[PDB]
């Protein structure tokens, strides 16, 4: 089952919690820390702000993105699989090529 | 002079909280036909999460009893209201022992009416109610000091395993007052 | 006594506290709870904000309007009978027909 | 008997609180959590801020909506049923079909 | 009279934690069929996360025991419902 966000709302799945990637084959322990990259599912149509119709956001599906694990950021259950949702204001940065 | 008192059937102490409510005879004692029965562990101080429980019993019509450490004045409050206007019977009365011992009886209560024991330390909620957990008698008369149950229509051989398993509790512990408890 | 309440404002009278209805027969004590139900008798000229003149609000004098009961919302006495003053912004919705 | 949200507010009524499905079989106990699905029933003109008309709301009558139950949601009985009344800004995103 | 009892097969203190839970015998004491154990060197406080453990049983139907420091409240919570509504065997 496929999700729609409603505007200025973006829908990515995280990855490994602490992505197993220190010394290049040391397996890094949780240090009360989590992942801060994850993949867009889901992307809105755009922020409704401002009046002047509806700008779209710079985010599109497919993007690997870099968050901020902030209040706002919500976690829920989509084909028994564990998703977020947050806004664009809270992604940080997309990783290219 | 010598006296003998021989009590029948389920019967102990701690009678209704309010005496608002009454029935066909006097007394002050409470009786009901072919009642129903609820149990739980801890106190209560909301009446409205108790819908999906009182509101099936209003569309059953059949009187309900409550059992519980306590039931504070807003409930007695909206249940003596709702008994007098005489929608639904229904009689509230503290909890037996302390502790341990009164969720010990409570579970026995629940086996010989045929329900099952409702218990805050467990999942099950307050709010979490089934027309499953909650017990079924022919009669239960309920006076201002003792409460009792006549007969439930819960099953022989749920009642022995019961019997089965407090007196295996019987078996062991020291002095006597426990094992008579027990007893 | 008629009031005239300042822009952007609404008064309306309280309903029953706590309206008798749960269960359909039973009564259900005090919870330190009370009625959010109301209807409207008195309307302010509009929202005054953004200069450009003053835009009428959407709430006509005689509307049935659930509220919030939230910070803004005062009590006064007209006519030895209690009404409340409140906002736009704390009104809910109207009951139609 | 139906309601009339005032711009911007929709009315939404819950489902099953928080649906026992975890494992298929196995009865989840009670983390101090809720659910967060409704499905929209009422929905208001929209948004009249920033002046200009009033812009219409992204959700429509008789969506199956995924939100989050912030603090500007309220409850309220209607024909002696619960609901919940909430604005497009707590609501999350919607699941189609 | 002198009578012997003997053991066989294993056996330590620390008896269960919910004597809510019981099985076809009394005593309170639950005896497992086929059964598959469990052990852990932490303790445990979440229930969701024994998902991939509870999933495989709840495809077996066959009952389970745990073993580690200790197991809380809700999770004696979750079981207790779990054993007596008899979807899962768990000690």
């Amino acid at each position: 089952m496929n999700i729609r966000p409603l505007h200025d709302r973006v829908i990515v799945k995280r990855k490994e919690v602490e992505t197993k990637s220190a010394g290049g084959i040391v397996l890094t322990g949780s240090a009360a820390a989590k992942s801060t990259r994850g993949e867009v599912l889901a992307v809105g149509n755009g922020r409704i702000l401002e009046n002047g119709e509806v700008k779209p956001l710079d985010v599109k599906v497919g993007d690997i993105v870099i968050f901020n694990d902030g209040y706002g950021v919500k976690s829920e259950k989509i084909d028994n699989e564990e998703v977020l949702i947050m806004s664009e204001s809270d992604i940080l940065a997309i990783v290219e090529a | 002079q010598d006296e003998l008192d021989v009590v029948e059937g389920m019967q102990f102490d701690r009678g209704y909280l309010s005496p608002y409510f009454i029935n066909k005879p006097e007394t002050g004692a409470v009786e009901l036909e072919s009642p129903f029965i609820l149990l739980a562990d801890k106190k209560i101080s909301n009446i409205r999460e108790m819908l999906p429980v009182l509101e099936a019993v209003a569309k059953a019509g059949k009187p309900l009893l409550i059992i519980a450490e306590d039931v504070e004045g807003e409930a007695l409050a909206t249940l003596v209201v709702n008994t007098m206007r005489g929608i639904v019977k229904v009689a509230a009365v503290k909890a037996p022992g302390f502790g341990d011992r009164r969720k010990a009886m409570l579970q026995d209560i629940a086996t010989l009416t045929g329900g099952t024991v409702i218990s805050e330390e467990i999942g099950m909620e307050l709010e979490k109610a089934t027309l499953e957990d909650l017990g079924q008698a022919k009669r239960v008369v309920i006076n201002k000091d003792t409460t009792t149950i006549i007969d439930g229509v819960g099953e022989e051989a749920a009642i022995q395993g019961r019997v089965a398993q407090i007196r295996q509790q019987i078996e062991e512990a020291t002095s006597d007052y426990d094992r008579e408890k027990l007893q």
